């Protein structure tokens, strides 16, 4: 059904900074960068965000989101589970792997907790079989199941995740709130180029290795003083 | 000399009548060459792989097949770096299929990669283990010829690793380095460094703490270790020279070897 | 860098973390909670439907549309006319102050972003405005950038409701899933409110609320108040 | 259809007292000669007995309180609005208060029957030195027969100018067909609504808040407007608690003496 469920509002709801999946408790390695004084001001914060988005977030998060989306459109569950397996086996930094899986779990459990939302037959099937969903893969299936246009789904997902990272820099560096806004504004052109790029890439690029990012994510496990789960 | 060359390396080992790991069969084409194994510890063979070569050019390909028989405990060592030249509109490649048997142990790593300007390199490594098998595998990538300030000038580098345990995937690596799409010197990639080490320890007698110790006590290295999904260890490190990474590997190999 | 994308900008200004201090305001909700009129999931949803269809409709949404439409015609005098009516019609002091503060901070936040050129008409509006609210200033903002009205209303409506839902969750309190159920339940009403907003003209501007005004006023007298309104 | 008119103009007389300069009224209106509560206050009683307003009926009120006049107009009448069918009844009031003049006034409490359509428009012109106690009471309908919000539409407006400049607006629109007027943001289970403004009165916010707090059967509040005056809003289940509240407030504004500064 879903005669009363409006995708225009649902897309805002699931990307809301207060959608209860616990994003705010994760830095995905950023905290390590900050504590080691690689991100110390507005400028370095901006370089990091560009460096991270164009690496880890592009070839793992956005690309995977697109893959499970496209597969969902062809009701190709096997391919979707294959993508999720690759990610799990490709993500060496434990806290990074755990964080993504936790967020994946909570994303789906939050959707299912809304009894009046009917995700359809394919999403239910996917929700039943999935072993290691990530926030990005499950979102991909979610979006496709509801007929949400890919670029739109990518835009909302991309902005939300980046907003969370910017707010972390603001809290942790720290930075002024206006600095956060300048940064988010500066990121708009890159945002669009990442979406453009995402649409071009095929699965051969899935989980393209990052280097220092992986290292700092691993190093986060050893931080004596840590405010984040990753 | 009339066209691109193909180097081959085949190596199969087995426990001999004396209870020592020996070469059952081997084969190699230039510039590859294996030396007879010697025995450091009573429970470890060591075969030195050597190679002197001008480097790979457009079309050159390497094919490597390793087969470490059951209960064999072997370390394959080398000193050579693999230089990849300008490959123009083509590429150079290196394919490796590695099979480690029951309760067998393999310590191995291909030659560290040195990609010259406009080099296009494709590497595919597939590693088949048994549940009892043990593995210490690693790869080293250099940003180019650092001595002539030749950093990230190559065309494209794409190497892959897939490790199967009892025919079931336990680890993947998908390294793609393309200077034309990214600033590889950014703080999420090489981050000012020029040498990169990716190392995996599968089913080895060593704890996460032990490895992390070696890393912490290694000068010139910014590295880390973490448990993979399949309960094994992955080590990643950056350095401004190959030596610190090599010294780090030795410390780790040493640790894994100091056991009953 | 010089490429402002409205698609992203609309998300940025409606972002819960857009620094204008929304989270510090209940706009009278706190009063409803302390007097135990809003005690659970069911009573919270009734409050939101009640509030959205009264105060938020005839003052916030309606004024947003009004200033938007005037901005399209570069009718500044009409915009100032609207803002004056709102200021003289909003008797509850903390409600009036809250809306004015959020209007101020909204304009100053846009201003702090030097790389953001809002255009000549918005610049003129921001110079001449005396009592902007979040809704009026945002209306001129959306029209000045050529953002479609329904789209503009949709984001504003969800963002404000989300803030209200989150207060309920924090203050009642409610489980987080309760908040998501509520937000989902409100989607049809959302569409009805936007539909209605288009139908309403300025004769409906600041249609009096009754108990809502009284509760906003009574917030001043609460001994323990965690919110500014 | 019938037109009811009321005109009243006041001035200080030779005796220093507020007196009627000119007046005129049509049924059902009727004024009584003023009497003087405080030596500094006149009171005129406005009485009216009527079946109520029908389709097409109209009321027009004009009050002109000359300078220095301090006047209170009191009444006991309720204004019943009947079924007006496809038409409506209306009430227009134009009030002018002069220099250092005071006015305490309120139209008849509105009781809109089923399908009643009522339009009210009130404009109040004051000087900066003028003082105003003005209020309006709206009832949900004939509460006794459980006739609640059955009327068609009610739309009343108030605009107050001080030296020709707007200082207060009220825009009351009640339409059962668009809303549940019993929801917790509107009438919230109550049936009687009081809206009152105190402009330039010798009284502080806390004093008014005291009255409200000490009034049984009332859910009410007071707050400072943008123009720095006081607005009172109160809900109740009967008219008596609201009228009692208004009396108390009026009493507080009146307990000021000409023999002090």
């Amino acid at each position: 059904n879903n005669a009363h469920v409006d995708n225009e509002f649902l897309i805002l709801q699931v990307n809301d900074a207060v959608f209860p999946i616990g994003s705010y408790t994760h830095s995905f390695g950023l905290e390590t960068y900050i504590q080691q004084k690689k991100v110390t001001n507005k400028e370095s914060a901006l370089e990091y965000l560009k460096a991270n988005l164009s690496s880890q977030f592009l070839y793992t998060e956005m690309l995977s989101l697109k893959l499970t989306y496209e597969s969902a459109l062809q009701q190709d569950l096997k391919k979707i589970l294959g993508v999720e397996e690759v990610i799990m086996l490709s993500t060496s930094p434990m806290e990074l792997r755990l964080a993504n899986q936790k967020l994946g779990n909570r994303f789906i459990k939050t959707l299912q907790a809304m009894n009046e939302l009917d995700m359809g037959e394919f999403f239910n099937a996917y929700a039943q079989k999935t072993k290691d969903p990530t926030h990005a893969t499950s979102y991909g299936v979610f979006a496709a199941s509801l007929g949400i246009e890919l670029k739109k789904a990518l835009r909302h997902y991309l902005y939300a995740q980046t907003s969370n990272m910017v707010i972390n820099c603001v809290k942790s560096v720290p930075l002024s709130q206006n600095d956060g806004q300048k940064i988010l504004l500066s990121l708009q052109s890159p945002f669009n180029q990442l979406i453009e790029k995402t649409l071009e890439l095929d699965e051969s690029h899935l989980c393209t290795a990052s280097v220092q990012n992986d290292i700092k994510a691993m190093q986060h496990e050893s931080l004596y003083s840590r405010l984040y789960m990753s | 000399n009339t066209y691109a060359q193909e180097s081959k390396l085949r190596l199969k080992t087995k426990i001999g009548a004396d209870g020592r790991c020996v070469i059952e069969d081997n084969f190699f084409t230039p510039p590859f060459k294996l030396m007879a194994p010697f025995y450091p510890k009573d429970d470890l063979a060591e075969i030195m792989l050597l190679a002197v070569s001008p480097g790979m050019m457009r079309g050159d390909a390497q094919d490597v097949q390793l087969n470490i028989g059951p209960n064999c405990k072997l370390r394959i060592t080398s000193q050579s770096f693999e230089k990849i030249h300008n490959t123009e509109d083509g590429f150079a490649s290196r394919d490796m299929h590695i099979v480690v048997g029951e309760n067998a142990f393999l310590d191995f790593a291909p030659f560290p990669l040195i990609p010259f300007e406009n080099a296009h390199f494709k590497g595919n490594t597939t590693i088949s283990l048994r549940s009892s098998s043990q593995l210490l595998y690693s790869e080293i990538i250099v940003a180019g010829r650092v001595a002539r300030n030749e950093l990230f000038k190559f065309n494209r580098l794409h190497t892959k690793i897939s490790i199967l345990q009892d025919e079931k995937p336990i680890y993947y690596d998908n390294t793609i380095l393309d200077p034309k799409t990214t600033d590889l010197n950014n703080m999420c990639m090489f981050d000012g460094y020029t040498h990169y080490l990716n190392l995996v320890l599968v089913n080895c007698p060593i704890e996460l703490s032990g490895v992390r110790e070696c890393i912490e006590e290694s000068e010139g290295v910014d590295g880390a270790v973490s448990e993979t999904a399949s309960s094994h260890l992955c080590v990643k490190a950056l350095a401004k020279g190959s030596e610190p990474l090599l010294h780090l590997r030795e410390k780790i190999a040493r640790l894994v070897t100091q056991t009953t």
